[PDB]
């Protein structure tokens, strides 16, 4: 469902969804090609 | 490196066949620990 | 102006205070926004040559 989300610090607004891709063990977020909030990790548990 | 009080450390493995000088190849260097303590260092040396 | 993100300076500053930081950010995305719209008018003239 579309929400208000906050991730490490990274807020917005969107659908979030799991996916495969894959993150080094360090990067707790990235970004798309626009510097905007793409996919991030869950502090508490492991997911993407 | 120090970013504003932060030291992060980079590690890389591969397998060479060397004597003296380098090799001519490429490889990418995958970080490893995040310190977040804060201290100047200007200076080191080898203790091995 | 400071940063960016809207949702950055609205729940930092004060309705008073962010507006001012608030404006800077409209002021230079309006420009930007009508110099990509008289590109456009500009480049049309050619395709429609």
């Amino acid at each position: 469902k579309c929400v208000n989300f906050n991730f490490n610090g990274l807020t917005g607004t969107g659908v979030l969804t799991e996916s495969n891709k894959k993150f080094l063990p360090f990067q707790q977020f990235g970004r798309d090609i626009a510097d905007t909030t793409d996919a991030v990790r869950d502090p508490q548990t492991l997911e993407i | 490196k120090n970013i504003d009080g932060y030291f992060k450390i980079y590690s890389k493995h591969t397998p060479i066949n060397l004597v003296r000088g380098l090799p001519q190849g490429f490889s990418a260097l995958e970080p490893l620990v995040d310190l977040p303590i804060g201290i100047n260092i200007t200076r080191f040396q080898t203790l091995h | 102006a400071i940063s960016s993100v809207l949702n950055d300076i609205l729940s930092r500053l004060d309705p008073p205070e962010a507006e001012v930081q608030i404006d800077r950010l409209i002021t230079g995305r309006l420009q930007s926004l009508q110099t990509y719209v008289t590109q456009q008018l500009i480049r049309a003239a050619e395709i429609r040559a």
